[PDB]
């Protein structure tokens, strides 16, 4: 009857208690009332069988009311024999019991589905810091109020924080024991019926290979007991990507998304090599944030955070949009309903982002916009031209009732090389009259993991650009950590290799790092493996360094952008600012001004990859430079990139949009900075030249340090500087 | 029968509160509202809302309130103040009781709660008490476990942060609120007598003569001042000394662990007009300030007013808080790294003179120490 080692042990445990228990009490039963042979059976107290059983607990338990007492000899005498054995048996008795009836796991049960609603079943990593960064993104006032429960699917018991935030998202939020391995525990959750499934990851942990080996494993074991279901996963290195593509269940078409962040991270740092500070322009748009501006913040704190409140939405157009231009339509779009329009998804649904005049609009066709609120950006969806055209006030519009290359077509392709080909030493560097180039100062060891620096070159090597103007990429690190990976990026041109670490003054005055357009500060040692102050020691005083030093033909005025592991090192980067680690990484002065790019503002995507499937597919587009899945399968196969010439079909596809940045100094768009607004910029520069501004990089002292800061989609009434440059979807 | 009268009346609505449901999960077993009212009412429970913040505010002070009215009650032992105002808290428990019914996923298994068992226990007798005109304690002691939902309500509010205080709060009032009531139970049982005896043995102690009681026998005193004399009663402290010893054996130590976790050298350095100070800091043990104390502080230097700061991370050991108290004018010590920016503050580093960073001679490697 009894099985587990849990149960044999309680039943031994109570009953070999209770029976000695009672077997006690009988023994005092028979001595107290017999009395005994040593006075002739004269003292005999008439004790009751069960007045001795409330005698001997009491004993037991050291309480020793003395209410009832042994007058007798051998009754005393079995009383300080009972004393030295039976608190013995009480002391292990209790405790040992508690720990056995503790163990029955608490938030076991299982999921109620009802009718209407639809739920997600969230898993792998789940702590307080992580569930509380989610459900920020997830349940927010700016997104569209739809009911959607969330399902914490999680081996561990939750702590007293989380349980507590559990509590607070009563109706929404549910916890669950049991792992995503076990077929049981998914029936538990009913994932099958559910609607998505969220696979978080520890980014700070030991090593990343053994963290994304098991949530993979968690993937397989989804996908094992249901295949048709939408799988979203944070994975951490690029490689382990491949393996996800490679079981047959795993459908790309139906939105199964590898939130790869080593992809990603990098991708953000190497368009702010072709266009400052565009990594904080975007990672801004996917935190969902709203407009709180204290009265402590200055004139350029008020105006960044302003840009943190605009996030990407997906919305269709009105009928009125229905066979009109794109740049008439972005221009309707901002001038009256005031919302940017970024792209229009086209009816295998293309995602064309900023297209000319050639491209019209259809009927029900899915808009992208940039905008305050998802309420905001429905006004698009409630537009019309008979009735709102000469309506001033927006909130009115409530109203409802109206060469070498890749196969693909996409990267500037090489043949494969050895590493001694772009090789060099502090000779050869210098020798090399570089500028207006990028510098990969990397940290490594020879026994650290790969971050994947082809994630970083990959961008910057886009066929949107020509050979000659490609920025010629210098990676400073070690020979051991580099051999490694060569393998994926010897199929890059302009690429040169130089060994020791970039600390040495001496390798980057080789490398005329006075004459950089950005140094990115890449760190591929361990992370968290000893204290949260030392992480980050390489990458600092390697910025710093870089700060401090001095050139003669330009010290502090070299661009760079620095990757950290935790985000209260960013304060250390900067010398002049207010400094709280109370204070948010995004708040911050350094990334404000995009010199820091820290992972955690990357969180918010596994939630808009759910919510806005096209989002994360768009981005992939404007960072990557048309990371095609494509590519993804050719990659997975194993040979690396492969190419040739290639037919003119293919090679046409160099015309998208990347993202470059325009000064106000020189050129036609000169006389809107000395007087003019954003607003009559923006139709200006959209009519004439095919390009949707963004936003701004504004420099940060005006009345003098070169530190600009980001402002994305500024208001139409906003007063521009001769000195401002500005963020531009382009055609060239 | 008036024990039968007041006590049946609680039964009634839990027995037949069960045959309600039994019907509709044979009717359904066989075989708009439902997801509206639900979520309306989880949201008024969870104190999400502002209008949900007023019930969870109410149920907190009127639990505390309605307690009151017993402990003035069974103090002393047809229509007062005390007796006619109860049905007040009564009448809106019930309100809420109907709302937890709606907030609730299974309908069944909320009958046979904790706070649903309460209900049934204390609403209907106090209505029964003007029907029948005959005020009976009874089980009105169980109102001491609506403090049970403290921790839940002030986490629904977001009042508790850190795992320290939501600890403490939960291991304080699930005591409090057990030790009420084991006192209360035995406050029924020795008054009332026993069944067993004709209610002839009954030994009439009062509602505070049993906490004093308990909370001995939990200690594991016992004094014999005060005792069981009923069969009962008897029974119950058999239970309460197998139990709430367990109780008390985690309670005081994890509450001395909570308490304990204060750390002492805090505050901030205030710094005099004329004088000036140094913030030493890095590696700061009895080994490493003794000998830098007395090169600092010596007979053969020029006499100048000048204080030292100890700012350090760890708790100082017994030796050194000897030390310091010693050098009491000038030495001071304080909690914090140097890392953190409002530990600078504390310090008042901005305005002082110098800062000296001791180092760790004696390591496992000096790559490390240098680097911090
Ligand atoms: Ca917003
Ligand atoms: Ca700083
Ligand atoms: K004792
Ligand atoms: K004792
Ligand atoms: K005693
Ligand atoms: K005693
Ligand atoms: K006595
Ligand atoms: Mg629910
Ligand atoms: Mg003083």
């Amino acid at each position: 009857v009894l099985k587990t080692s849990t149960l044999i042990r309680l039943v031994q445990l109570v009953v070999s208690f209770v029976s000695l228990w009672l077997t006690a009490a009988g023994f005092l039963h028979l001595l107290e009332n017999s009395g005994d042979p040593f006075f002739d059976f004269g003292n005999a107290q008439h004790l009751t069988y069960w007045e001795c059983l409330y005698f001997l607990m009491v004993t037991m338990s050291t309480v020793g009311f003395g209410d009832i007492f042994a007058t007798t000899v051998l009754g005393r005498t079995f009383v300080v024999i009972f004393i030295m054995i039976f608190i013995g048996l009480f002391a292990s008795f209790i405790p040992e019991i508690a720990e056995i009836l503790g163990k029955r796991q608490k938030y076991g049960g299982s999921y109620k589905k009802e009718r209407g609603k639809r739920h997600v079943v969230v898993c792998g990593y789940i702590t307080f810091d992580s569930v509380s960064n989610f459900l920020k993104d997830f349940l927010h006032k700016d997104r569209e109020d739809v009911d959607v429960e969330i399902v914490f699917l999680h081996k561990g018991l939750p702590g007293l924080e989380l349980e507590g935030l559990l509590k607070r998202h009563f109706t929404q939020v549910e916890y669950f024991w049991g792992s995503v391995m076990d077929a049981n525990d998914l029936e538990r959750v009913k994932i099958q019926e559910a609607d998505a499934c969220l696979v978080l990851a520890n980014k700070y942990c030991q090593d990343p290979d053994q963290e994304d080996a098991a949530n993979i494993m968690r993937v397989i074991s989804i996908k094992n007991y249901h295949s048709d279901i939408k799988v979203i996963v944070q994975l951490l290195q690029y490689h382990n990507k491949a393996y996800l593509l490679n079981i047959p269940s795993w459908d790309w078409k139906r939105g199964d998304d590898a939130v790869c962040v080593a992809e990603l991270k990098l991708g953000f740092i190497a368009q702010s090599c072709l266009a400052p500070g565009f990594s904080t322009l975007m990672a801004n748009l996917f935190t969902m944030r709203s407009y709180k501006p204290t009265p402590e913040m200055s004139q350029w704190q008020t105006d960044y955070m302003r840009g943190t409140g605009m996030e990407m939405y997906t919305e269709y157009l009105s009928s009125a949009f229905n066979a009109l231009t794109f740049p008439e339509a972005a221009e309707l779009c901002f001038s009256k309903l005031k919302l940017l329009l970024l792209a229009i998804e086209v009816r295998e649904s293309t995602l064309a982002i900023n297209p000319g005049p050639k491209v019209k609009i259809e009927n029900a066709t899915q808009g992208f916009f940039i905008a305050e609120s998802a309420e905001e950006v429905k006004r698009a969806f409630y537009y019309c031209k008979n009735c709102h055209a000469n309506v001033s006030d927006v909130r009115q519009i409530k109203k409802c009732k109206c060469r070498k290359f890749d196969s693909t077509g996409m990267f500037h392709w090489c043949p494969d090389r050895p590493l001694n080909d772009c090789l060099q030493d502090r000779s050869q560097a210098s020798a090399s009259g570089l500028r207006n180039h990028v510098v990969v100062c990397l940290f490594a060891d020879a026994a650290s993991p790969l971050i994947g620096l082809r994630n970083l070159v990959m961008p910057l090597r886009a066929s949107n650009f020509h050979y000659h103007e490609l920025k010629p990429t210098i990676i400073v690190g070690n020979l051991d950590y580099l051999h490694r990976e060569w393998k994926t990026l010897q199929n890059f041109p302009k690429l040169s290799i130089l060994p020791g670490s970039p600390l040495n003054r001496a390798n980057l005055r080789a490398v005329n790092i006075n004459l950089c357009d950005m140094c990115v500060i890449v760190s591929a040692k361990d992370r968290n493996m000893e204290d949260p102050n030392l992480v980050d020691k390489e990458a600092i005083l390697c910025s710093l360094n870089i700060k401090a030093m001095t050139f003669d033909d330009a010290g502090a005025n070299v661009p760079l952008i620095t990757e950290l592991a935790n985000d209260s090192n960013v304060q250390f980067l900067d010398q002049d600012d207010d400094d709280d680690p109370d204070t948010e990484l995004y708040m911050t002065q350094p990334f404000a001004c995009g010199t820091a790019f820290a992972v955690s503002v990357l969180d918010s995507l596994m939630s808009t990859s759910y919510f806005n499937d096209n989002a994360l597919t768009l981005i992939r587009t404007l960072i990557t430079g048309g990371a095609t899945p494509e590519l993804e399968q050719i990659l997975a196969e194993g040979a690396g990139m492969r190419g040739g010439y290639c037919s003119p079909a293919v090679l046409a596809n160099r015309d998208r949009c990347r993202v470059a940045q325009i000064s106000l100094f020189d050129g036609p768009l000169a006389q809107f900075g000395q007087g003019g607004h954003y607003g009559e910029l923006f139709v200006y520069a959209l009519r004439h030249f095919g390009i949707l501004c963004i936003g701004l990089y504004r420099f940060r002292d005006t009345n003098p340090s070169s530190k600009r800061y980001v402002i994305t989609n500024p208001p139409e009434d906003f007063p521009l500087l001769p000195t401002d440059q500005v963020y531009v979807l382009t055609y060239k | 029968r008036q024990w039968y009268s007041f006590l049946a009346s609680s039964l009634v609505t839990f027995g037949s509160g069960l045959v309600v449901i039994i019907i509709y999960r044979i009717v359904l077993w066989l075989c708009g509202w439902m997801t509206e009212a639900k979520d309306w009412a989880g949201e008024l429970i969870s104190g999400q809302t502002t209008t949900g913040r007023i019930l969870v505010g109410l149920v907190f002070l009127l639990s505390i309130a309605s307690l009151i009215i017993y402990f003035i009650d069974a103090s002393t032992n047809s229509s007062s103040t005390t007796q006619q105002v109860d049905l007040a808290f009564n009448v809106f428990f019930m309100i809420y009781f109907f709302i937890r019914f709606v907030a609730a996923n299974d309908k069944l298994w909320f009958w046979v709660e904790l706070f649903s068992f309460v209900d049934y226990f204390t609403i209907p007798p106090s209505f029964v008490a003007i029907y029948l005109d005959r005020n009976w304690l009874g089980l009105r002691f169980l109102r001491a476990l609506r403090l049970m939902s403290i921790p839940d309500i002030l986490t629904y509010l977001n009042v508790l942060k850190t795992s320290t205080l939501i600890r403490l709060v939960q291991l304080v009032v699930s005591f409090v609120s057990l030790w009420l009531t084991a006192a209360g139970f035995l406050h029924l049982l020795e008054n009332s007598g026993d069944p067993f005896f004709d209610f002839g043995n009954a030994q009439h102690l009062t509602y505070w003569e049993c906490l004093y009681f308990l909370m001995v026998t939990m200690s594991t005193v016992g004094f014999g001042d005060i005792f069981a004399t009923t069969v009962l009663g008897r029974t119950f402290v058999v239970i309460f000394i197998m139990i709430f010893i367990g109780l008390f054996a985690s309670f005081i130590p994890e509450i001395a662990e909570i308490l304990g976790k204060r750390q002492k050298y805090g505050g901030s350095y205030k710094k005099e007009r004329g004088k000036r100070h140094v913030v030493v800091c890095g590696y700061i043990t009895f080994d490493s300030v003794s000998n830098f104390l007395k090169d600092f502080l010596h007979k053969d230097r020029e006499d100048v007013d000048v204080e030292i700061v100890f700012l350090h991370k760890g708790l100082p050991g017994l030796e050194l808080e000897g030390l310091l108290k010693r050098h009491f004018t000038q030495v001071e010590y304080f909690w914090g790294s140097v890392m953190d920016a409002n530990d600078l503050e504390r310090v008042k580093i901005q305005e002082a003179d110098a800062c000296l960073v001791l180092a760790n001679k004696y390591c496992q490697d000096p790559d490390q120490e240098d680097a911090a």
